[PDB]
């Protein structure tokens, strides 16, 4: 019924005849999605529950009228029935790495997606794309995930012709995961469990990750499958953590701390009122190995080659640098040695 | 709830402290400005709102962008922006700001301050009268006064 | 009857158009003395 | 002296403000405390007053309601609250008020005053006025 | 026809030149843009205050655009589109097509309050007086596409400022 | 017809040389300067891109005016006259892809 | 008790540092045929406590290329040094009692000027390291004249203690005694304070805002307060040194009040040149202070050497 002829170059004024609905627009992926939307000339309907503030930085992504911010309520199913009344497509990138007073990981992960898949179903949106970690699993150590799982389980159950992307840790300029390593700094020496050492990550680049998901949005094909996106390479952890503070030019100095020494900081730092710096399960998910799941379609079904780490590094941690190595070039540190 | 309370009254006391002191940064790149400097002037003296024309952008809290803004001079315009810091308003003036005004259609012209800046408080005319552009001023002041920042991080 | 902004019969008043910065104050002569008085008090 | 005289002339605008509690109203609302003749009022509240004496653009002076529309103004006020009757009056276009001269009576004309509903429900939203040019054949209901 | 700025000798007699010493010493000059700057702090500030108090405007003040109606309620425009092609920013969109009644009336008729320069242009122009610039200039908004006016806007800013809007067109109708 | 600075194809190709090596040697200042993400090899890439674009020019004064105009840019490089968008203006990150293919073009839109 | 004592000296002179920007900024419009701020507060009381709550809610920038611990410790400096001035100062009993209160002044005040060039150069940007250059130029021309004037007023205290000075003029002001020496005083406070006509360090007009146009949010707000509170003291300086006040030692706050009020109308000269005035060019500044004050300083230190002498009015070294 919501069916749009595209029209134009592919640029701002023209309509690529996506109608989309964002959840969670105002955070490090929904930036990039909705610059990637915005710019193909889609319109873009933002469901926003903080501050508008906080969104102003999107507002410039989209030409006149394309973006429009409407506030919503994860709670409230109405809320949802009326960001998803008109949109062809529905985007939901909701999810919090700290648990709050009053939203825990199961209504993140669980609640929410099911209540918008339900209701992107029930005013007939064509098309759902969810986001659930690569290490999802029922059983892993982490909250987190064990939530990523049921809810991936129950978007597919409301939403039978869903796309559900599970991406890796995703590494960009406003990333928690890098940036997680390097302010690691400021305490010293950077603890690792186990020294890294038994731990293997496959990061992807932020962007990649964004054209992933609107290619999966023009593909027909990407209806009812899952895809797991993950980066070109392979590195165990010490190796990563020890490229980031060289691509930082920061000293590294890692020193081994037990696992429930390690889980112990974590409950310190929970305890921030605010944003907290770690979490329990941060921590459980850092160490956690990502999972291969060669089964699974991944960005070079969807077309898109993962960029490498070594690329886009220096964009993320040259501002983590001082003034003397702020003007280093790329070239400078060589790639880190790759798990593959 | 007592904590929603306190909240509601800090966030009460937070914007009324950035509203009462907005101080725009002495950013004018066309005929605009000169409607800007007599808001400034006497008659319509700004400074009785709270507002004080401060040079350097990590010393200001608001920018007017008062002129067309043309292709030359808009990363000059967005490193400004970027280096103010926040909380950080934007308030376009004038027609070529606003939408690119008389010379839409020029090469050299960015239709419109939003497509480089996120723009807060649109104020139409071309020259805006100063009187215009103080009510746009004080439209942003209450734009400020509606903000709930802290009662949003309670309840999140 | 033709009705539009014109002068005043006879014309307007004259305009001031030159400057008049006044002639203000003592002689130099006399400043130096006040100050060289207070001086003398003073000292005294 | 005329420092007496122009004490007991603040005692008077205390006066006149209906006592030290009016008189702090009008001092917290607008910032100004003088006293004028009060040429008329709106129906939506807004009191008009004007002292000839005092010099040109302070001459008159509106005091905006608390209540307008819905929407408590006791300390947000906004110059649109002004209906265009009383508009020109106060920004000098015409020197007769409206109750002196009132405006012609139009049907059209609206009969509630809306101030900027920028940032509101109200909003002006812009939309095409104009019908779908191209119309698209509809495919026949029947198999064949 | 040409006059010297500067261009003068001081004296070189002993009590001028006790003088000029006693300005150099004594600061006497600046003393006297002391007592200028005193002055006028003494003189009555020139604020006026706003909102409360407006700034003078005249009947010929051009500010939001309007769209009139004659007295029977009928719009007045006729979609001569002269008016559009004499907008200098081209800031005038319309589109017109025979009504029911059979008369010609704009079905689209959008004004850019964003590309507009505000010249006046087309209420000179506009052969009915239909569109007319009227005396708002407090319409401020917090987004952009706010500003880009419909054919409905414009009818509904008509008649919210008619009664003004016709005042002022009475006082300068003679005038043009 | 008047030189502009060169009466032969041979003279122009020896500027063009000239201005190859500027644009060579100042490369890596460029990256260190403006703060780029690029590498040397990717930039000096884009050189050579940029120069082969107006490979195909066989008349020396218009030669002769693109090494004029090459210069110019490298002075706008060589001094922060230009930004890093100026720069990175070369390389059309934002801009996406435009297929080439007949098939292509014809399900994208009408464009020939 | 003494703690108390240092409290009701540093939070009271924060205060008053606060309502002396509204004062300027009223002063500085009403001279200007403006209204200074009236909308927030009555008669715009409130001003400076919103600009406070403003500054200190809003985002500190760390310079990329800042060095982080000068950045941080100038402001510190800046701020701790203006509180301590104070301290010495009788009004009428000084809150320490020195000896040599006048000297530890003159290197306070010599210390503080670190903070300006600290602060630019750390910032690690050309504005900055201009401002603190002027910062130096301008320590360079006032300094020594400074120096000579106050020794040639302190010779007729006969010491350098500063409460001697209510004693050394109870029956006259000592402008009287030396007016152009006050002159010259008076001057060069406006120059150590930077203030107009010799805002070279800041000098927005022709350094967006000099040493700190690196610095946001609080860092800056106490930059700002130490400004203020540095001219507060040297127009308090210039009230005890030249214009004393009557002390009857029964009851203080007499002289209190008489200091406040001269202390007061000095700082109001102070935002009165800055209305007044343009702005000198700092090799103006270094050539009037080396070529014009520095030799009148000399021959007027001279006299004051000699009168003493031949006059027999040596004042008492106790
Ligand atoms: N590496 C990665 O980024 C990975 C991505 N994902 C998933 O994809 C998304 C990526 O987001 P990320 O880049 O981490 O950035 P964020 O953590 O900022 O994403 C959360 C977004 O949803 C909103 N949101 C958060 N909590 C709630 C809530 N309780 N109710 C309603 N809205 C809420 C946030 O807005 P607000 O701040 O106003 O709450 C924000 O827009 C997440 O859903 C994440 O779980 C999966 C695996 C890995
Ligand atoms: C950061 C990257 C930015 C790099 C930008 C560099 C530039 O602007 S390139 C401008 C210089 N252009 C030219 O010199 C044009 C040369 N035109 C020619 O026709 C010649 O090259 C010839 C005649 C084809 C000879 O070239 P060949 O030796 O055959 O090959
Ligand atoms: S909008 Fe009008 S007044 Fe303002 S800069 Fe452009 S042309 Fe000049
Ligand atoms: S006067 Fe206005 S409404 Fe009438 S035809 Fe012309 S543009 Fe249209
Ligand atoms: S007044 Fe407005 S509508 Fe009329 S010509 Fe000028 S810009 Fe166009």
């Amino acid at each position: 019924h919501h069916a749009l002829i595209p029209h134009g170059k592919g640029g701002r004024s023209s309509v690529s005849g996506i109608v989309a609905t964002v959840f969670g627009a105002t955070g490090f992926l929904g930036r990039y999605v909705v610059n990637h939307l915005g710019r193909m000339g889609s319109q873009v309907i933002v469901p926003y529950r903080c501050e508008p503030y906080d969104t102003m930085h999107l507002r410039p992504m989209g030409d006149l009228g394309q973006i429009i911010f409407m506030e919503w309520n994860g709670k409230d199913k109405d809320s949802i029935r009326k960001v998803v009344e008109h949109s062809n497509v529905v985007i939901n990138l909701v999810g919090r790495e700290w648990e709050t007073k009053n939203f825990d990981f199961e209504d993140v992960f669980v609640k929410i997606p099911h209540a918008i898949a339900q209701v992107s179903k029930e005013a007939g949106v064509e098309k759902l794309i969810h986001i659930s970690h690569l290490n999802a699993d029922i059983k892993s150590p982490s909250r987190y995930l064990r939530s990523k799982a049921v809810g991936e389980k129950e978007v597919r159950a409301a939403f039978p012709e869903a796309t559900i992307i599970k991406p890796s840790d995703i590494f960009g300029r406003e990333d928690r995961f890098l940036n997680y390593f390097a302010s690691m700094r400021w305490f010293g020496g950077v603890p690792l469990i186990s020294l890294g050492k038994e731990t293997v990550k496959q990061p992807v680049y932020i962007v990649d990750v964004s054209k992933g998901i609107i290619n999966a949005i023009k593909d027909p094909d990407a209806k009812g499958k899952t895809f797991a996106f993950v980066g070109p390479n392979r590195y165990l952890l010490f190796d990563l953590v020890q490229y980031i503070f060289a691509v930082a030019y920061r000293p590294f100095l890692p020193y081994p701390l037990p696992h429930f020494a390690y889980r112990w900081v974590g409950r310190l730092f929970e305890v921030s009122p605010f944003e907290p710096w770690t979490t329990r399960d941060k921590v459980e998910r850092v160490h956690m190995s990502d999972m291969t799941l060669p089964h699974l379609p991944g960005l070079e079904d969807l077309g898109i080659q993962a960029t490498p780490l070594e690329l886009k590094a220096i964009e993320v941690l040259r501002r983590h640098r001082t003034y003397r190595w702020l003007t280093s070039e790329m070239e400078d540190v060589k790639p880190a040695k790759t798990v593959n | 709830s007592r904590g929603e309370y306190v909240v509601a009254k800090l966030d009460d006391l937070v914007n009324w402290a950035r509203r009462s002191s907005l101080w725009p940064m002495t950013f004018g790149l066309a005929c605009c400005a000169v409607e800007m400097m007599h808001m400034a002037a006497p008659r319509y003296d700004m400074d009785r709102f709270g507002v004080v024309f401060r040079a350097s952008p990590r010393q200001s809290d608001v920018m007017i962008v008062a002129g067309t803004l043309t292709n030359k001079m808009a990363p000059a315009l967005r490193k400004v922006y970027d280096q103010m810091p926040e909380p950080r308003y934007v308030v376009s003036m004038g027609s070529c700001a606003n939408g690119g005004g008389y010379y839409h259609y020029s090469y050299s012209v960015v239709r419109g301050c939003d497509r480089i800046v996120p723009v807060d408080i649109y104020v139409p005319g071309c020259p805006p009268t100063a009187e215009a552009l103080l009510y746009g001023i004080l439209q942003l002041q209450r734009k400020i006064k509606r903000e709930k920042r802290l009662r949003i991080w309670y309840r999140r | 009857k033709v009705k539009q902004d014109m002068p005043p019969p006879g014309g307007y008043g004259p305009i001031d158009y030159k400057r008049n910065l006044p002639r203000r104050g003592l002689s130099g002569y006399s400043m130096f003395a006040v100050g060289i008085g207070t001086l003398l008090f003073g000292y005294w | 002296m005329e420092l007496v005289q122009v004490l007991r002339r603040g005692l008077q605008q205390v006066s006149g403000h209906g006592g030290l509690r009016g008189y702090l109203r009008v001092l917290f609302r607008a910032n100004d405390v003088r006293v004028g003749t009060l040429v008329g009022e709106d129906k939506y509240g807004n009191k008009y007053y004007e002292d000839n004496k005092q010099f040109f653009g302070r001459h008159r002076w509106v005091i905006y309601t608390t209540e307008m529309n819905g929407r408590d103004t006791f300390w947000d006020v906004d110059g649109s609250m002004v209906p265009p009757e009383w508009h020109r009056w106060l920004h000098c276009m015409t020197d007769d008020p409206p109750t002196t001269k009132p405006p012609t009576a139009r049907k059209y004309i609206w009969t509630n005053h809306k101030f900027n509903v920028s940032g509101t429900p109200q909003q002006y939203v812009p939309y095409s006025t104009t019908r779908k040019k191209i119309q698209e054949w509809v495919p026949p209901s029947t198999p064949y | 026809t040409y006059k010297f700025v500067n261009m003068r000798e001081p004296s070189m007699d002993m009590k001028s030149v006790t003088d000029r010493a006693a300005q150099t010493l004594l600061w006497t000059e600046l003393v006297r843009g002391l007592g200028m700057t005193l002055s006028y702090l003494f003189r009555e500030p020139a604020t006026i205050n706003y909102p409360f108090e407006k700034g003078p405007l005249s009947p010929r003040f051009r500010g939001e655009h309007a769209l009139r109606r004659y007295p029977s309620g009928e719009e007045r425009c006729i979609a001569c589109k002269l008016c559009e092609a004499v907008c200098p920013a081209q800031a005038i969109t319309i589109e017109a097509e025979p009504r029911a009644d059979g008369s010609r009336r704009t079905t689209r008729y959008d004004i850019d309050m964003t590309k507009c320069i505000y010249c006046g242009f087309c209420q000179e122009a506009c052969p009915v007086d239909a569109i007319v610039e009227g005396p708002n200039f407090e319409f401020s908004t917090e987004t952009h596409e706010e500003l880009l006016y419909n054919k409905e806007k414009l009818l509904n800013n008509g008649d919210k400022w008619e009664a003004e809007i016709a005042a002022n067109i009475q006082a300068d109708y003679l005038y043009r | 017809v008047k030189p502009i600075f060169s009466r032969d194809m041979n003279e122009a190709k020896r500027r063009v040389r000239e201005l190859y090596r500027a644009w060579y040697r100042e490369v890596p200042n460029t990256v260190h300067l403006f703060q780029l993400d690029i590498s040397v090899k990717q930039g000096r890439d884009k050189v050579r891109e940029m120069f082969m674009k107006n490979a195909h020019v066989t008349d020396p004064r218009v030669v002769d005016l693109l090494v004029i105009k090459g210069k110019m840019e490298l002075e706008e490089t060589i001094n922060v006259w230009k930004q890093r968008t100026h720069i990175m203006r070369f390389f059309h990150e934002t801009e996406a892809p435009r297929p080439t293919d007949f098939l292509s073009k014809f399900y994208v839109g009408h464009d020939p | 008790m003494f703690m108390i004592n240092i409290l009701s000296l540093i939070i009271p002179i924060l205060l008053a540092v606060a309502f002396l920007t509204l004062v300027e900024r009223k002063v500085l419009g009403y001279m200007q045929l403006r209204k200074g701020p009236n909308v927030v507060g009555p008669y715009g009381l409130l001003q400076p406590i919103a600009d406070a709550l403003k500054l200190f809610t809003k985002e500190p920038l760390r310079p990329a290329t800042s060095s982080i611990s000068m950045f941080i410790i100038a402001p510190i400096l800046a701020l701790s040094l203006a509180l301590t001035m104070w301290v010495p100062l009788p009004m009428p009993y000084p809150l320490i009692n020195m000896n040599l209160g006048v000297l530890f002044m003159l290197a306070m005040s010599s210390l503080a000027v670190y903070s300006i060039l600290w602060s630019g150069w750390a910032s690690n940007s050309k504005y900055a390291l201009i401002g603190a250059l002027r910062a130096v130029a301008q320590t360079i021309s006032y300094e020594v004249t400074l120096a000579i004037i106050l020794l040639s007023v302190l010779l007729m205290n006969g010491s350098y203690t500063l409460s001697t000075l209510i004693t050394t003029q109870e029956h006259i002001w000592m402008i009287f005694t030396s007016w152009p020496l006050a002159m010259m005083w008076f001057i060069s406070t406006l120059a150590e304070t930077n203030r107009a006509p010799f805002d070279l360090t800041e000098g927005e007009s022709e350094l967006v805002s000099g040493f700190n146009v690196e610095y946001a949010a609080g860092p800056f707000a106490m930059f700002f307060m130490a400004e203020y509170a540095n001219i507060i003291m040297m127009n308090a300086f210039t009230a005890i040194l030249f214009l004393g006040a009557s002390h009857d030692p029964h009851t203080p706050e007499l002289y209190t009040i008489n200091f406040v009020l001269k202390t007061l109308a000095l700082t109001i000269t102070f935002l009165w040149i800055r209305a007044s005035y343009p702005r000198f060019r700092y090799d103006q500044l270094m050539h009037l202070l080396w070529k014009s004050f520095l030799p009148l300083t000399l021959a007027l230190c001279m006299w004051h050497i000699s009168l003493p002498i031949m006059t027999a009015s040596i004042p008492p070294q106790s």
